[PDB]
């Protein structure tokens, strides 16, 4: 129904934020292609946001990037950053950048997805996949049937 | 409008209230198959499962589900995520807290604010109130006037 | 149902709305005495008490209270804590944030969601609305019809 | 009472609902001029502005605004901040979380709690409900009784 | 009254989360007994949750446990972890575990209680007591009479 | 209107917390005067709170204070503490205190204001201004006209 009143939210638990991948959006995810969407920049503070469920990822990345001196250009992961839950193929990459400064920011405005945490930046050594999230109401009964 | 809802039918028939028609969206740029993961919210399946210690741990932590494209909803879900992004980035710009952000509590509050931030005009659009039992009682009172 | 309330009588008579009967619970597995501590929420007792600097500090930070087992409520309180645990652990499982969690804001939101997430059926169970002054006004209007 | 509101007129005429008269407050201990800053919440002004990467960065992050003392509101705003302090310090005393605090979500919840924590007495003070269209429909029903 | 509408919540401040001890639940709290409820494990992320008031504790523990090499098996306390407010008797314990890994998790699913913070794990060198918490509505007037 | 129902709050975004300075409250802000309002103390845990908009500051301070041994008496700034957004004149001060202990607490109960964060204490090396905050409802339309 198109009405504002259509829909019921009984507990906060029934708000579900789902992470959908860019691979699921038929976007090229090869490491060489994927990296063309990532870029370094200063003056931007990385932000993180919690979500509840996510799509099984086609591909993920486990990346460490430094400057020539060996100092990471990627931020150390916060306590609450865990490797993405379900990746079919992880791309482990470790290297250095000759002339880059700041932090890794996704170009499309998409998020770096980890385990129930989306971010505007790439965390060093943590498994992630690219994606976006969407909010919806799912009651427990509906939730129980899907996941079981 | 309001957080879309995801209902079951009217196995596993699913209904998704969001339509991007309410944005030039047609055909398909998404996979019909949607396999997903969620944290085990099972109720005493192992008896002591609720206890952290007896909990599965990060490896067995997740449960798997499948959502089919019955009414092209998955793609609508998929599209929805794509559009949510802009507002979500703008939201985060404003926030100074980097560590986390409870988007979940924000949506819950905004849901209530939309339906109760304002003032109600009985039997009117944008407000939720039910008068069927009140007007029936008004009618029942008029029936009691007899003799 | 809804966050239980703790009222005063109808010194210090206390009422606690939660009864585990609504669970095999009988007799006593708890101490009737319940001494407790809370952060000094006093209003200008020292005048400058509100200011952090002039605040007591961690040592004098707390205030003490006592709750007696007048209606076996303490044990019900005690039992309640024991049962809250499971749901609370499950809640936390889902959360990724380790540092903290505002359970307080969660309960406040859930309170509102239960009474306003849905749609009201006037004079009906599960919804709060008062019709005594509305129906009195309906009755006052019918009284104005005279002559 | 409730979070004050800041409306526009009935250029840039402004209305501020808070009056300290509702506190010995008279004359002026504040600057009429009020220049202020806010995070750029512009909608696609640069097209790609929403994206963090294409965002201005900390230096160009802010937007500037001006509030004039049309109805001495600025000073009332100013005074308001001064009085908010005590309650705000006391609030924080209770909190254990040091890192941050979402006062914003707290106010939003308290707003709703005041207007919906309790139970409504139709057409009564302290509760928001609209009966003009309900009573008009009651009147329209009585008009339908004809013949 | 048994109705959903029974009870009023005017401010969020009126939500009170009380911590009740296991000692108050006539549970053996001697260090040798108490420790039989504590255990080490990996793969579990420690969670913390804020509460508002608590029972005066009968006994508390101030514990540090490491591995043989001297590295703590207990997590360093976060800024917001303070010693439990009111303990009658504190049990200071410091030692090492020959073959244990991970973090200290309470077996019963009970919480490690500190100063207005409950946790699924034991923090190194901080005073705690075991307990559970319960949620209720108390207005200021009711609150003022009790605590005074 | 004086009614509880007067005023509408459609989104949480429409809650605005504004930071007003003490200089805007015709309070002496010279470094030597300003510092008479700051003091060191133990037993108090610093608290921070987020706000949304603020007044352009007349004067700000960038301060570092240690003990004689060189150890800072001021707390290291948390990730989310950024220099105050708009200061007309910053007072950079760096020195040591012969006999002081604890953290810097504002005497008046006013807050140390940074970039969208108010605090009960002074953070080492971060630009701040003194002030208080006030809560109000501003819809987007009203907001757009002011800031533009
Ligand atoms: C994702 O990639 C990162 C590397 O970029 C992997 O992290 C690596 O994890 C192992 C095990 O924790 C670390 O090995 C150990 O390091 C310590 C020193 O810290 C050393 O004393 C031990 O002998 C051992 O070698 C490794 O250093 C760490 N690397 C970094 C740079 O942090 C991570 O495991 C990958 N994730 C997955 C799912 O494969
Ligand atoms: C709870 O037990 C812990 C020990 O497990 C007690 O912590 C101890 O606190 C004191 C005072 O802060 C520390 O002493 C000082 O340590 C520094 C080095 O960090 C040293 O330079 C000083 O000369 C002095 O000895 C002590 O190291 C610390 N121990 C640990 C392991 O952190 C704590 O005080 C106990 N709580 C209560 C309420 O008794
Ligand atoms: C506010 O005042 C503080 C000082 O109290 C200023 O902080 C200073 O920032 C610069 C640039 O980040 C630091 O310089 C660099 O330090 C590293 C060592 O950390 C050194 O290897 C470099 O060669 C360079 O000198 C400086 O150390 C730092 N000082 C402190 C004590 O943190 C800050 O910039 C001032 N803010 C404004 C807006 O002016
Ligand atoms: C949402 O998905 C669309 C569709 O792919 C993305 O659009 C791409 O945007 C980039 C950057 O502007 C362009 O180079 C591509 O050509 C676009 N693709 C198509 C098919 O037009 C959009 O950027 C995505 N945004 C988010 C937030 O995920
Ligand atoms: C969970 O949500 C579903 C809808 O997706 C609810 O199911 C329907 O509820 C209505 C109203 O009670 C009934 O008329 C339908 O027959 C229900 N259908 C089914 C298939 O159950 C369901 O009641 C909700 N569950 C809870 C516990 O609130
Ligand atoms: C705090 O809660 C108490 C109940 O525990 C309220 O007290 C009663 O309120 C009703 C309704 O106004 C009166 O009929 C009773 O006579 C009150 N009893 C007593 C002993 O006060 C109390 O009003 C609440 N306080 C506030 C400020 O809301
Ligand atoms: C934003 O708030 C303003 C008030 O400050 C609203 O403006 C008035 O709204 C009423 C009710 O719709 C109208 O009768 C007035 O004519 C409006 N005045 C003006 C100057 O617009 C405004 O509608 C609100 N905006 C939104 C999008 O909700
Ligand atoms: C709540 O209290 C009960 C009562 O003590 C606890 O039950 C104990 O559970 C352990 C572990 O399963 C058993 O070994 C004991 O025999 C039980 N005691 C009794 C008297 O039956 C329960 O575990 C507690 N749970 C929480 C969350 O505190
Ligand atoms: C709010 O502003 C008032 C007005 O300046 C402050 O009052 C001052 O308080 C200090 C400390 O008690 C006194 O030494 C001054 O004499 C007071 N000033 C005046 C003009 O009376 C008050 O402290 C401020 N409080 C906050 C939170 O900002």
């Amino acid at each position: 129904v198109d009405s504002v009143c259509s829909g019921t939210l009984q507990k906060t638990e029934d708000v579900h934020l789902m992470g959908f991948t860019l691979s699921g959006q038929k976007v090229a995810d090869s490491p060489l292609e994927a990296s063309k969407r990532w870029a370094f920049r200063t003056g931007v503070p990385p932000k993180n946001v919690e979500y509840t469920e996510g799509e099984e990822a086609k591909t993920c990345y486990n990346i460490s990037v430094t400057d020539p001196s060996g100092k990471s250009l990627l931020l150390d992961p916060p306590s609450n950053i865990r490797d993405y839950p379900k990746c079919k193929t992880v791309h482990h990459i470790q290297g250095q950048n000759p002339h880059a400064q700041g932090i890794a920011l996704h170009l499309w405005g998409a998020f770096f997805l980890y385990d129930r945490v989306a971010s505007t930046t790439m965390y060093r050594g943590k498994v992630f996949t690219e994606g976006n999230i969407a909010a919806m109401i799912v009651n427990k009964t509906v939730h129980r049937m899907i996941f079981s | 409008d309001e957080s879309p809802s995801f209902n079951t039918s009217t196995n596993i028939s699913l209904t998704f209230s969001y339509f991007p028609d309410k944005s030039g969206e047609n055909e398909n740029d998404c996979d019909a198959e949607l396999r997903i993961w969620s944290v085990q919210e099972d109720d005493l399946a192992a008896g002591l499962s609720w206890i952290p210690f007896f909990g599965p741990g990060i490896e067995g932590l997740y449960t798997a589900g499948l959502i089919k494209n019955q009414n092209n909803l998955v793609c609508r879900l998929r599209r929805l995520a794509n559009q949510t992004a802009k507002s979500l980035e703008l939201l985060l710009r404003v926030t100074t807290e980097e560590r986390t952000f409870s988007l979940i509590n924000r949506h819950a509050i905004d849901f209530l604010l939309t339906r109760w931030g304002g003032t109600c005009k009985v039997l009117g659009p944008d407000c939720c109130i039910g008068i069927e039992d009140l007007s029936k009682n008004i009618s029942e009172q008029i029936d009691k006037i007899r003799k």
